[PDB]
């Protein structure tokens, strides 16, 4: 696959 | 109706402005809207809508109960044609299990007793 999988932000990011 | 997020879930934006979802009960995050579990098909074979195909109509009679009208063939039937179709799929697969298994077991009963012809 040519596009790298992007993970979502970790729990607890800035609000 | 447009469902609200389930309790404990929160919509959020990442640093690039992409929407994602926060699950506070499980202290986790996901790109997947948790409401998708109800509104998206489970697999590429699934279909959320149960709507009858072109020409079919749901109908009701106070004695017979629910039945179905096929305007394509000008016929009526009591059985849900959606259920009927699924079961004919299921029957073909099961029939094959039985046939294939019987074939394989016969092949093996023959292969064996070539050395036990005795």
């Amino acid at each position: 696959q040519l596009m790298r999988y992007q993970h979502p932000p970790e729990y607890g990011a800035a609000r | 109706f447009e469902l609200p997020l389930p309790e404990g879930w929160e919509e959020a934006r990442d640093f690039d402005g992409k929407v994602y979802y926060i699950d506070h009960r499980n202290r986790t995050t996901s790109w997947i809207d948790p409401r998708d579990r109800y509104t998206k098909p489970l697999t590429f074979a699934d279909c959320i809508s149960d709507e009858l195909p072109l020409g079919w109509e749901e109908a009701y009679d106070p004695q017979v109960g629910d039945y179905f009208i096929d305007h394509n063939t000008k016929t009526t039937q009591i059985e849900d044609p959606r259920v009927q179709w699924r079961r004919e799929q299921e029957h073909m697969l099961k029939d094959y299990l039985v046939v294939a298994q019987e074939a394989l077991s016969a092949q093996k009963e023959i292969y064996q007793v070539k050395q036990q012809r005795l």
